[PDB]
This record gives C-alpha cells, structure tokens and sequence, in this order.
C-alpha cells in the first residue's frame, strides 16, 4: 500500500540522470521498440536452479565430491566440459532434466518486465519460466532457440533463447553450458546470432536480471561497441545488487556505453531483498509510466507548452479529447469548465488558471514564459476553455464561430480560388473550397499536389488532413459516378459525365486497398505522439462517438419530458447544443470535406431535432408552486441565423415538414433576422446566376440545390426586405430548377413566404410575369400543366386576386384578343385567369368559349363565373352519375376503383347535403360512394365507413353544417373524440372544441 | 410470419412500351391536408362550394435493377406497375392479386448525393404521384380473380 | 465482404466476381441430386453449414428466399437467471476448457467474480501452449471485463456505498484487488486482438468488435439511426412493407443477446448492454403503440393477411426485468399503454418470476448473502417485481411473489409506500386469493409487532402506511378482521400509545372488542387522529369538539400565518389541511362561519370557501387531478367559478396534450 | 445567460446536525396525484368527504462530495440545506435569496452499483422526501425579502 508512496518518495530524489533514464525507458516502451536482456537473477526471485547447482553436481560426479571453493566464470562453464567429455553426454542431459526440470511459478519482475511493451526479449536463460512470463502481460512473441527457429518467425516481436533451451530438450547438445559450445557459440549459431545482432543494432536494449560483469552483458557490450560511432543509443541497466554500486565500476560502464541504474543507489534494502530492489527500480520505471514528473506549480507554464504548442496548428480543436493532450488529467467538459481528473503533481494545470485570474502573479515570469503563458491562454480561448471547473464562476456559452464555408458564400470561395494560393495551407484551403464548389477533380489533384509538398515541408498536421480529405473526396467522386451511371439518366434522360472515365481510373489506381482506418498508424511516432487529437479523424466510420453522446443525451431529455422533472445548472439539451456546434467550427475551421458526407448531416439534424423538441416543450412546460420558487421567467429557445443554416444544411424538406408539425416553431422567436435574410438573399442571386446561365456545374448543383430548397422552405418564417423579397420570389418561380420543385411545391412555398411577408405590387408583377410565361408556355398545344400537389396556376390568381381586389393584366387580355379559335388550349389557360383580365378579354373568351361538360363546369365554379346552378349543370351532373354508374356496375364484376370520379361525386353530394340542388337523381346514384351516401342521406348512410381524413380535412361551412344536423352530428362527434382519445390530434382537437361542441 | 405478398414493381416508359427497372417496394406515404391558399383563402360564395382538397401520394422502393436496353440505347413520362397480392383478414392467402399502378409518376428521389461512407448498399428512389387537371389523381386499383 | 448477410435470416449478394457459390449452396441445400453427387466428406461439409446456417438463421440468398420470420432462441442460463442452476453447475466438475469458460462465466453473474477471474486465468494457463486462440483470446477478454467489474463495484463501495448501505463493505480482500490490479496492468482490450496471433485474427475477424474497449459502439449508432427512421416513420404516417426499421431494430437487438449470452461473454453484464437493450425495447413498445393507434387509409391493410399485432413473450418479459428499472419501466406504462398489448407466454413468465423471488427469498430469508450478488440482481429483482403486473399468475406464484414483495424485499432498496402500490399494482390482474390476503395481514401484524416499541415509526416515501394495506385487505375481503392484531389488543395497554395510534388506523381490521379498546384507550381528538378516524370511518360527522378543534388548528395556522407575514412564510404541508377544509365547506359538509374569517390562504381554502372573491387567474388546472368524481361534478355546478375553471382547462389542454386533461374536460362539458 | 440557480445543498444529520456532505444540485421532480381507493367503503358516507392526493418529490444532486468527520465516525435521519438566489422576474437575481430545506429525506439512490465502462465522475445521487402521519411532508420554503 505505502510502498508506492515510499517509492514516490524515492523518485525525485533519485539522480536526474536515473530520472531522465526511465523516462526515455519509458517512451521507447511506447514505441514498440524497446527491448530487454533478462537473465537468471530475475529467474532467481522464481528460485530456479542456478547453473552452479548443476556445475556442482557434475564436480560430484567427476571426482566424488563437490568442489568446496567458488568456481569461477571459467569454473562454471569448465567443470560442465569435463563432465561431458570425461563421462559423456548421457549423464549431462540426465543432470539437465534432473536439475532443471522444474515448474516454477513467475514473480511481480516477471510480469512488470512485459509492463513496458517489450519488441524483443533476448533472454540467455534456459528456462521456459520466461515464456509464461510473457503470456503473463499478454505480450506475444515467437521463442527461437536454434537455427531451424529462425525460419519459424510468425510476429515482429521475439523471444530469442539464445544458447539455445531444453525445449528441445534436456541435453547439453541442445543449450550452450559446457566450455565448449561458449567458445564455438560463433560457428554453433550462425543465425541466432544473425537475428542477434540486429535487434541489438537498433532496439534499445535495456539490461535487467544480470550482473554487469556476467559473460553475456560483456558480449552483448563488446556488440554495441563494433557499431559505427554515435549510431547506437546507450542501452540501459536495472542493476540490483544488494551493495551499492562502486562509483569506480559505475564511471566503467557509463563510459563502455550503458545507461546503469543500481536499486541499492536509488533505495536501503536487506542483504537478500533482491525482489525488493528489482521492484524498486522497475515500479520506478511503470510510476514514470504516469506522467509525474511535473516538479513545480512554477513550472506548469513549461509543461503545458510542451504540451499545446505544437497543437496551435488547428484553426480550433474540440474540448472533448483535449483532455487526451494531457491524457485525462484535466477533463475539457463541453462548456469550457476544466473538470481536475488526475494530476501527481501540484499546479498541473490548475496555477496555468491562477495566473490568469492573478495579473500580479502573472507578472512574475520571465517573459519568455509570460509571452508562453499569452499564447497558451490564446489556444484556450479559442477553444473555449472559459475557466477551472473549480473556480468557475458564473458562465455565458455562446455560439461557436464557423468559417467562411459554413456561411452561405461561393463567390468568395471562386474569388480565393482564382487568388493565388501563397503556400501550402493556402492549397489546402483551396482543395477543400473547390471540393466545395464541385470541382472535385481539381481538388483532388490539388490534394495529392500538396500531399507531396506536405511531406515535403514535414507539416505533419496539414499532410494528415490532405491525406484524410483526399480519400473522403475520392469517395465521393466514386459513389456520384455511382449514383449518376446507375439514376441520373431516369432523372435527366441522359446522364452526364462531368468526371472523365481516365480520371476515374487513375484515382481508383493510386487509392486501392487503403483504408484511411489505418492512415493514423501509418504516421511518424513523432507525428502520432503530438496529434492523437486526430486520431479521431482516421476511421472511416466518422463521427465514432458523437453518435454515442447524442443517443445518450436524447435519451436523457426524452426522459426529462416524461418525468417533467426541473433542472439546475447546465443540462442535457446544453449539452447537445455545445457539442454541435463544437463538432460544427472544428469540421469547417478546419476545412475538412467530411462535413457534406450524410452521416454528418444526419448527426447535426438529430441534434437539432431534440433541440427543438425540447424547446417546444419548455414553452408549454407547467411549473409547480415550488417550481415557480426555484425559477421563474426562464431563458426561452432561439433560432439565430447560425441555428437556421444549420436547419437549412442539414435537414431534408421533409423533416423540417415533420418538425414543424410536431414543433410549432412560428412561436420560438427567430434571431439575426437580418442576417437571415441576407443570407437568402444570397441563395436566391447564386440560383439566379446559375440557371439564367447555361453553366450548371451538376454535382455542384446536387451538392447544393438541396440547401437552398431548404432554405427556401424553412425560410416561411423570418422577414424579408422588399428587394430581398423581389430576389427570392424571382428565384423561386422563374430560375428554380422546374425539376424538383412541381407547380404545387413552387406555389405553396410562395403563400409560406406571404404568410410571414406581404407581396407588394412588385412581388404581384413578378408572378404575374410568371402567369403571362405560363400563357407563352400554353401557345403549344402539347404543353401541359402537371403538378403534384395538386396545385395549379388558377391558384396562383387566386392568389393575386387574394392580395387585389381589382387587377387587370393587360398582357393577359391582349394574348385573350390575340387568341383565336385554334389556340383552344390557350383559350383554357386564360380561362383559368379570367379574373386577372380585363372585362374586354372576359367577354372575349366567353365568346370563344363556355361550359359543356362536367371538368369545364369545375372549372367555371371554381372560376365563379355561374353564381348559380342552371337546370343544365345539374342535368350534366345526373348525365355523368349515369355515366358513373353504368361504369360501376361494369366495374362491379371488376375490381371499382376511384381516385378523381370520387371528388366530382363527393362534390355533388355535398351540393344535395346543402340543399343547393335539388335534383333528385343524385338520391338515385345513392349506394356508390361511402361519402356520397354520408352526404346525400345521411340517415340511411352507415356511420361505420367514416375515415380519419374525413374527420381532419374539413371545411368551416361543412362542419358546421353537420353541427346543424343531429343524425350526423352524434357518430361523428362519437367517433371523432374516440380517435382523439386513442392519439391526440391538434387538429382532431379544434374540430372537437370549435365546430360541435 | 412476415408481410408474404413481396411486391413486384415494374416502372416502364410511358411514351414506348420499354421497361425502365424493376425493383421491391418498401414503403408509401399518403398525404391529404389542404395546402392550397394554404389552410383559409380559398373561393367562398353564399350558394357555391368547391372542394379544394390537395393530395399527394409518395412511394419506395429498394433494390433498383435497370434493364440492360434502356441503358443502352441511353415531357418524357413514365408508369408503375406495384403487384402484390390481395390478402383478407378472413383469407391470408388467396389466389387474387391485387394490381397498383401509376400511370403518371415523376423520378425524384432524395437518395441523390447521399455520400455514406463504408458499406452502401441501397438505392431508394423516391416517386411523387404527378397529377393533371382533367384526373384529380392517377392511381388505380384493379384486382385479378 | 463478399456477399451481405441480410439480418431477415438470408443473405444479399454484396459486389463480388466470384463464383456465386452462396447460391450455389442455397441450391446444393434446395436439390437433393445437387447435394448427394458431392464428394462423403464434402457432403458432410455441405450439411454442417446448413446446420450453421440454420443455427444463425441464414436461410438462402435474400433475392433467391421470400417470406421469413423472427424469435428468440437466447437460452443462457445467466440470460434466465437460474442462479440454482448455475451455481449447482460452477459447483459441477468441469471437463474442457470451454466447460471451464461457461463455468467462469456463471461465477461472474453470481457475484463471485474472484472465482470467475481465477478461473479465467486457468483457462489462459490451460490454452496458451494448446492454442487454442478462440478460447484463450475470449477468456483474456472477459478477464479484462470482469477487472472493470470488479474495479467498479469496489469503487461504488468506498463511496457512495457508505450512504446506500449505511455500512463499509469491504468484499473484496486489498490482496486480491491488488493481485488482479497487477497481474495484468497496462494492458488495452483494443491491442488484444492487435496482438493476437495472426492465425487467429483471420480466421475470427468477428471478434474484432470485442477487441474494442468500447465494443457495441457500431452498435450504437446503428440503433440510434434505425429510432430516427422510426420517428420518422411516425411522423410522417408511413406504411412500410416487408421489414421496416422497428423489425430491423428488433433483429439486431435480438441477435446481439443471443450473441453475448450463447458465447458467454461477460461483457453481456455490463451497462452498456443494458442501455442498448433497453432502448431498444423502448422503441419496439412505442412502435406498437402507435401501430394500436393509427388510420386506415384502405390501402395498407389489405395487402397483408390480416395484421401482425405485437406480443409479449417470455424472452420479451426476460430482457425487459433484466434491462429496465423502475424509473424505466413507469415512464413506459406512463407514455404507452402496455395493457393494450396482449401478453403471451403467461406460464413461463410465471416460472420466471417464481425464480426470481426463490433467488430473493435464498438471499434475505437467511442472513448471509453476497453483497455484489445482491447489487446484481436486486435491481433486476425490482423490475420484474414491477413488470409482473400485465402477466397472469398463478395462486402459488402469486403467493410467492407478494411473499417476496413484502417479507423478503429489501426496506432500504424499497420502502413501504413503493411495497404496497407494487402490491396494488400486482392483485389489479390477480385478485387478493385467501393466501395473499394473510400474507399481507402476517406482513401487517408485523409491522404492528415492530411498533410496539415505542422507538419505531412507520416510514414511507409515499405516504403509504400500514392503513393502505388493511384498506386494501378489506377492499377485497368486504368481512375481514384480524385475529393476531385482536390478541395484540387483549394485550395492549396505554403504555403502548404509540402501537394505540398504528392500530387506530387500522380499526376496520380489527374486532368489535378491539374497536372498544381503541376508543377506551385514547380519543380521536387531534388533527391527523382526526382524520384517521375519519378514514376507518369511527368519525362521519364533524361533532361540536371536532369542528372546534379544526377551528382551533386553523387559528394557530393563522397566528402563524400573520408570524409569517413579518417571518418568510411556509406553505406546504397545513395548506393540504386548510384545503380540505376548505372543500369540507364548499361540500356543505361544515356550516361554521368561523372559517370564513380565517380566509387568506391561496391554495383551494380562499378558493373553495369563497370562490367569488378569489382571484381564479392563480387557479392551477393540476388542482382538477386531485378531486374526484363527487367533487369534480359539485365544483363543475358552482357558477361563481365554473366559467374560469373551464376556461383554464381547455386552453391548457389544448396548448397541452395530457389525456386526463381531455376526460377532466369531458366532465367538464357542462 | 445561463440558468443562475447553482444552488448548495448541505446534506446534514437531522439526528444531531453533523454536516455529511456538500454538493451542487442538478435538478428535482414534483408528481401528484390520488391513490387508487375506494369509495364504497362502509356507507360511503356523504358527509365524509376526504383529501387522498398522495404526492412524492424527487430529487437529484450533483458533485456530491463529503465530509472528513462523518467518514471519520464511520431510524437515521437526513436534512437537506438548498441555498438558491432569488431569481425573481424584477431582476436577474434578486438582494433577497431563497431558502429551501427539507428535514427529512432518505438516500435510496439510483446508482445500484452502476458499471457503466465510461470514465465519467457523476455519483448522481438521488432522494425520495420522506412523510410522516402529522405532516404531509417536510418541505419547506422560506422568503429572505
């Protein structure tokens, strides 16, 4: 327990040299390069037989007793000859397994040996303990212990054996004990001393269980020596003789090239503490594992330089993983607060903020480490980092700031591309821009140009982005091919071909059997060490945990709903909000490609999704008598400009469709609504430029027409300026892309922009220009008006007729006197805009014209124009319920089926449900249609066949008209409450609290 | 146990008789809420009453496969052919099929531009049941004894 | 990556040259000639993948297979939890090496982690010169697993452990933890399989996830896009066909279960699993709600035979107590109605919740008990406790589970307010059978026993005492007295005051002599003994010394109030009091005037004794809740408040989507 | 900008008013409703009306930390201290503060020994407000001003 606090205690006495020894110990561990010597004296802690034992045994054997007097080195291995010559082998491998044939178990140096990763473990041990040793950390490695084992080399990582094992078996012609095969070690081993001598060449060999007079360290010291001069690091030693180390041997092997270090030097120990002193080093050594070495508070501005400045390359880093800089000691939380999680040492961190509370403090530096202190304070507060978790005051997070390429700009992007790029983050800047602006190809080629002048320059950091962006826009070169070959030709006709198939080619050349997942591993330990920040970057699988906080956070505030719980300090839906934007300024600081990929848009919209949900309902939360006591009057939702590029970017059309029903967001106030505007502005003149244009870059345009439909969309809220409304509208009707947005889509995303903002006379001439187009495109016969939403040119002058009461486009009636009887078709087309003709034009075109059937007698009514119904419109309506029914009763054997008879005949029930016609036939079509008979004879009808839509679509007069009639009025007000019993409905709700009841 | 009628959609050129792709449908989405005028504004007269009601008919489908001719030889409007089979509550499984098309139906799938990394494989095409004056909607539904 | 194994039980051909050869296997499986021309052994080969196939639920190619269909098959013992049986198979002698990982595998869920991580070391022992890479990688894996484990719940008991339990446990012997912190120190999960042979990695590329420290992260994402589809799906009122997201989240959860508990990993035990098991559920359930609740649209029905309704099944009903807890499962009964779901399975679900009141009734029935263990399974004990509602059980499950609920449950993991709404909860399905009817009159008697020290007070979260319970009793036995708690009363002196005013509560339970003895002993002069007489129903009507004495209260409140005017004011608990009073007047239940100058306070008292005065824009729609049909109906009638009362409630219901906000309403309509 | 209630909480013996632990709250739960009885008890007297609205309030704190002395010495009873400024509409934050205190509580926490693999310190502990039969319950609320 206090054997660690005592040994801490012993660190930070220990000499600088001792110190600066584990940590380079240390960090070559790190980098799978370092290497060790085991020999018996760690074996020994394990109380294996020594050698000795062995030798005596064979002075037994010779000369019937044992030597009573200590054998010397070449006592050791000379006695073990005789008794192999003398005698013979047979007996020596007898002893052999007598001896060493033992299961011994490992010790704590056994496994702390494998605690610093080793590469190698070149052990001249004859044990197999050592090869347990190994499994016992978990390291693997491959045992040789001859020269047919040097083929057998499955892993980079090597137990050497070497003078051989009795794996093999117990027999000296298997291992190297007698004289003899010392001395011809050379020509006995040509392999194993070939491996040998490269991993002592450049691993850094570390010298532990040994003494430094043993034969093996002196071979090993005279191998290091036969390198070339300066080309070999000083190996180290974990001496652990019970007797301190002679100063006279100590300055021996320093100068014959060893990094020495005595247990007893460092710690007082018994005579046969010799656990105790390997302990003592090696647990030195793993404490130093942990970084503390962090001596003074004094100090913090050095370490923390060390640590952040080669970090300032990043136009901001997340305060996420900025904790791993420091390796979770001082946890980075979302709102700046720097939660203390570990720290060994005094002032790790926290004297860092002192001084920047305390100017006087900060005054006592040399202005080296003032100006340190400056810079590092700068990094911080780019990042956000507002204050000591433990300190921290009263906080105001705001909104991240975002580049230029999250604001809606292109021109400036064209403009810095056209600029000549300065250097290489200029060209990586123009890479991504382009990327941006669909010139995937130039970006590419610029990537793989500044790819090689990043290695080039060695800036690590702006290589390793361009590397990631590169494989992340190749992939999106790939799958747009993909998409275009295999859908653009349904969606177009003839699909294009903007990437040239040889391009295509030479990109999936350079790039194949590459996974960015690996690009980090593939990097210099320099740059891997000082930029694990973007390992996060690598795996192809982006967004490897904001996914994970954003399930979990949603969870968390769906929870809070339900429990209607109060909240104090920061909470869950906080959070949400500052890792988006976070994730938000660092992928678009940093000019990263990644940000357009789907699953990035996906995350930023779940995000926002609970956002809002949790702003609704925050709104129309209740507070309790106490909850009112703890707060009252608290801060509201808001939408600013950056809120809505984001809605805007990152959501489909229908999902703002979906969360504008669920959310009311018309009530959340919007802000910089200047700023929204302008930057509509700037979608509506970038369209306008585009399309009245012949060029339409069209992976650009896939790329980014989906943001401007959104934006339009969504822009249903926030005001705009008359010449921004001019610029707008004038984008949405005539230089939109007819083909996404159908006549309907078009015309109800006009009436959103009138709900929030009026249309002046400007905006009422601007659509009347698009009506008179819409004329110019009836002149053809073959033209047809054609939407999905059923929505039509006759609304919009419905519209225009909405706004003006009384409006004359003379364009309008001059093509009606122009008409002739030929243009029929465009006879029609006027027609439907009778009302925004002159009278001259209407008494033209009625002349040319009249009602004749029952599709021009919807027309007229819709129209207007009979303001009531003659004995022959509704004789037409009985002769096509004739027509009807003789089809019905031929369907009948068939499968019936009506999708737009049905709304003729719901109409005409409607009419006898309102007395407006009295004809009786439409009594006698009664039986067809469930509605038609719900209508016509509600009594008779069946209450059973009412649908859903039925009892949300609706019309003011109709409801109330069924209030007025009893029979219906109780099954639908029955069934009505049952459905909003079973899933509340806003709208199920006002038809029950409004018409009825 | 699972949905046992798997749907067989043939989506073919409406000008010429030729086969675009056929593929599996997945979902369809139906809408009707009134949208013109937006909710209120619409034509109002003491004795004259129009139904205004706008609907709008979504499917997808999955596993899109195109017929080799039509890639090869590559207003233009094109229909549906949705099959599947008729199934009662009181007959799970019966003989009848139940045939769906769309004579009038625009390619507009959203599936454009979706970058995903990794693995990818589904190409879901979004439809919008595109209407015309004279027919309010072009959906029919006939079954086959 | 050859072909894509669809999760349905079939598999896409994913972008490959080869051969076709998984449709020439589907072959080989569909042509008898096919299969029988292959060469004996590759014949042998060629059933044993089907088999395989069969046991992953691979059926054949997704394009070449149709219609399929989706269970559960995850039959771990851990995953049923018979802790008998898994122990009574740890204590069995292991013969293999596997034998010995299932056996390290069952110590770990019967909180003898020293046992599990012992042995798992004794496979790694066993395997490192065998190589047997499956085996001896998966056994370091759940080594690592079982460290956190451990390394957590030793964490959890030197902190907040103190307050919890009330105690320092110290399970966990210092040696032991420091041994485990050593043996494998230093070590990442994720360079595991990094630094596995090369041999094994290729042939089990699977195991990869496992390497990862934060395994199911793929997982994860997965599942959280799949509930966006969902939500989105709900929103928009889709109809899907064939698998949709809610199916495809449950086939990935199911296989993940099945996965972790077949392979005994130990990682199954972790919260991470749990939180991905329960969200998973969780959309599952608010999907079939929403299915329950949703239009026609003529078009979606017919295709389908019928419908697939949704179901609970006895695995369904394992994983929902395993990986909720209460908070969890309320806030689910709370947003979805889980009676509308017709559960299935009731007898297994039966025997499921039997072993887990066994396994509570082993644990507190004798003083000795894991502490770990009882972390462990407490929690799971408390879900299925609750979630036994919606499942018909039998007269002896039924008893053993109330059993449970109320003698061997923990008092400190759950109070006496959550044991009696747990047990109201449970006779809603099941009616109080003669049995449990003694229970409950053994637990209460008890608990009468208990105060009969004048030093113990009843104490409950809720407010739910010993009276619920007797109220509860006689609500299902109209004819109920209890013979114990009359010979408490033969014995019962004025001493014992304090037991007087427990069994005063209970007086409905209780013979005529004990009524007797009651009244004798002391008098129901007291506010709280006021209304407790009035809740046993000694007391009807307000006699002069009652009123009085409510008269008197109410001075005191008032002197305090005016205290209170120059002092802060406080305004909880009396108010409740003052309320009812209030009410009591607006009755017409107390006639005093004396009341009526003790207005001032606005919480129901100002209100209800003189509603014209009171400001109604201060009215609180929560307030409608509270009051009952009676009262709904009389407060309804009073004209000098009706108007503002609905006027509040339909606004906030309208702004509001509250269901009881709705049927207040519906009461209201007049 | 941010909420400004950072209340401290100061959870205290109610036995002998021994300071146990400090923390900053998170947030609290209020629910209320009826128990589920009975009516026809007996007569269902008329006359007898009765208030069974049974209410339980939630809590949650944060940042729990502890005292030397009460890890020192180690029918118990807890008090809670929640020490708020007086947010008020009038201003930001009021001269006046608030004091809310509830003197009896019970630590029956959701931690349930949580083994969750993240590396995350929040000993989230959470407390149900304990009744008695003389008293509804004990929280209290007190007005500086």
């Amino acid at each position: 327990k206090r054997y660690g606090e005592k040994l801490k205690e012993v660190f930070l006495m220990l000499d600088n040299n001792v110190v600066e020894c584990i940590k380079e110990i240390t960090e070559s561990s790190r980098n799978g390069k370092l290497v060790f010597f085991v020999g018996a004296g760690v074996s020994t802690l394990s109380d294996y037989p020594q050698w000795w034992r062995l030798v005596d045994k064979y002075h037994e054997e010779l000369y019937g007793s044992p030597k009573k007097g200590n054998y010397s080195s070449d006592e050791y291995l000379r006695i073990p000859q005789i008794f192999y010559n003398v005698k013979g082998e047979m007996a020596f491998d007898g002893i052999l397994k007598d001896f060493f044939q033992v299961d011994k178990p490992t010790n704590p140096i056994h496994d702390k040996i494998l605690a610093m990763n080793p590469a190698h473990v070149i052990t001249t041990n004859y044990d197999n303990l050592i090869d347990t040793a190994c499994w016992k950390r978990g390291k693997y490695f491959s045992v040789i212990s001859a020269e047919e084992d040097v083929a057998n080399a499955t892993s980079s990582r090597y137990l050497l054996k070497v003078h051989g094992d009795f794996r093999k078996g117990f027999k000296g012609e298997n291992v190297v004990l007698k004289e003899d095969d010392y001395l011809n070690y050379d020509q006995n081993y040509p392999l194993i001393s070939n491996l040998m001598k490269t991993i002592i060449a450049t691993h850094t060999i570390v010298f532990i269980g040994y003494g430094l007079g043993d034969y093996n360290i002196n071979m090993l010291l005279n191998w290091v020596r036969k390198l070339q001069k300066d080309s070999f690091h000083k190996p180290f030693f974990i001496r652990t003789d019970p007797s301190p180390i002679e100063n006279e041997t100590l300055i021996y092997y320093e100068n014959k090239g060893l990094r020495i270090i005595d247990a007893a030097s460092l710690i007082d120990s018994n005579e046969y503490d010799y656990l105790e002193r390997y302990s003592a080093v090696m647990d030195l050594l793993i404490e130093s594992q942990e970084n503390k070495f962090i001596t003074k508070d004094d100090e913090v501005i050095d370490y923390i330089y060390g640590k952040i400045s080669p970090l300032f390359a990043l136009q901001y880093i997340r305060k996420i993983d900025l904790k791993h800089v420091f390796e979770y000691d001082y946890h980075f939380e979302v709102n700046g607060t720097v939660v203390r999680h570990k720290n060994k040492g005094f002032g790790y961190m926290e004297r860092f903020f002192e001084l920047k509370e305390s100017c006087d403090e900060r005054s006592k530096l040399s202005k080296k480490q003032y100006e340190r202190f400056n810079a590092l304070f700068n990094f911080f507060e780019k990042n956000g980092v507002i204050c000591m978790a433990k300190d921290a005051g009263t906080l105001n997070t705001s909104i991240e700031i975002n580049s230029l390429a999250y604001h809606g700009k292109y021109d400036v992007m064209k403009k810095f591309i056209e600029e000549q790029s300065v250097s290489i983050e200029d060209d990586y800047k123009k890479a991504f821009f382009l990327a941006c602006l669909g010139r995937w190809e130039e970006s590419y080629d610029l990537y793989s140009n500044i790819i090689l002048n990043s290695i080039d320059e060695s800036n690590g950091c702006v290589y390793y982005l361009s590397q990631i962006n590169r494989y992340r826009i190749y992939q999106s070169i790939t799958q747009a091919v993909t998409q275009f070959n295999g859908l653009g030709l349904l969606t177009f006709g003839r699909h294009y071909k903007p990437f040239t198939d040889e391009f295509l080619a030479r990109i999936e050349r350079e790039m194949t059997n590459f996974n960015i997942d690996d690009l980090f591993n593939g990097m210099p330990f320099e740059f891997q060490k000082k930029y694990k920040i973007l390992e996060f970057l690598s795996d192809n699988q982006f967004l490897y945990d904001d996914t994970v906080k954003l399930f979990e956070l949603t969870n968390k505030v769906r929870s809070e709903m339900s429990e209607g719980s109060y909240s104090f300090g920061m909470s869950s839906d906080i959070v949400v909000l500052l890792r988006l934007y976070d994730n938000l300024r660092f992928l678009y600081e940093n000019c990263l490609w990644s940000v357009s990929f789907h699953e990035f848009h996906q995350y930023i919209r779940n995000s926002m999704s609970l956002l809002i949900e949790k702003a609704e309902y925050e709104r129309t939360r209740d507070i309790d008598e106490l909850g009112f006591s703890f707060f009252g009057k608290k801060s509201g939702f808001f939408m600013e400009y950056y809120d809505f590029v984001n809605i805007s970017r990152h959501f489909k059309i229908d999902d703002i469709k979906n969360l504008e029903r669920s959310c009311s967001i018309d009530k959340i106030r919007f802000g910089e609504q200047e700023k929204i505007e302008e930057y509509l502005v700037g979608i509506a003149e970038e369209i306008t430029k585009q399309f009245s244009a012949n060029g339409m870059n069209v992976v650009f345009y896939t790329q980014f027409i989906s943001e401007a439909k959104a934006a339009l969309y969504f822009a249903k809220y926030v005001k705009l300026s008359e010449e921004g409304l001019g610029k707008i509208v004038k984008a949405l009707l005539f230089y939109f892309p007819e083909r996404d947005l159908d006549i309907g889509k078009r015309y109800v995303w006009l009436e959103r922009l009138t709900k929030c903002n009026e249309l002046p006379k400007s905006i009422i001439s601007i659509i009347d220009d698009f009506l008179v187009l819409q004329a110019e495109k009836h002149i053809d016969q073959n033209y047809s008006e054609v939407s999905s939403n059923g929505l039509y040119s006759r609304d919009y002058g419905a519209l225009i007729k909405h706004f003006e009461k009384n409006f004359i486009s003379k364009r309008l009636s001059e093509i009606t006197l122009c008409l002739t009887q030929d243009k029929q078709k465009q006879i029609d087309f006027l027609f439907k805009l009778l009302p925004l003709l002159s009278t001259n034009a209407k008494s033209h075109l009625l002349s040319f014209k009249s009602v004749e059937n029952i599709n021009d007698l919807m027309n007229g009514i819709r129209i207007g124009l009979i303001d009531e119904f003659t004995p022959e419109h509704e004789e037409l309506i009985i002769e096509y319920l004739e027509t009807r029914k003789v089809n019905y009763i031929v369907e009948k054997e068939k499968g019936i089926q009506t999708f737009s008879s049905n709304d003729y005949m719901s109409t005409f029930g409607i009419w006898y449900f309102l007395e407006e016609i009295n004809n009786s036939k439409m009594e006698e079509f009664i039986g067809m249609d469930d509605q038609y008979d719900f209508f016509v004879d509600p009594e008779n009808f069946d209450y059973k066949k009412f649908i859903p839509s039925w009892l949300k679509n609706y019309n003011d007069k109709l409801l109330g008209k069924i209030a007025g009639n009893k029979h219906m009025k109780h099954h639908v007000i029955e069934v009505l409450k049952e459905r909003v019993k079973n899933s509340n409905d806003k709208r199920y709700l006002e038809i029950l609290m409004n018409y009825f009841i | 146990t699972v949905i046992q009628d798997t749907a067989d959609v043939y989506f073919k050129r409406k000008s010429d008789g030729k086969l675009v792709f056929t593929a599996e449908a997945q979902t369809a989405s139906f809408s009707q809420a009134i949208s013109e005028e937006k909710l209120r504004g619409g034509i109002g007269n003491k004795p004259l009453y129009i139904l205004k009601s706008e609907k709008e008919i979504n499917l997808t489908v999955k596993n899109a496969f195109f017929d080799l001719e039509w890639l090869a030889m590559t207003s233009e409007r094109y229909e549906v052919e949705y099959r599947t089979i008729a199934y009662n509550p009181d007959t799970e499984e019966v003989y009848s099929d139940i045939y769906i098309q769309f004579p009038n139906v625009s390619p507009s799938g959203e599936f454009e531009m979706s970058l995903e990394n990794g693995n990818a494989l589904a190409p879901e095409i979004k439809f919008e049941a595109l209407a015309d004056t004279d027919t309010d909607e072009m959906a029919v539904v006939i079954e086959a004894s």
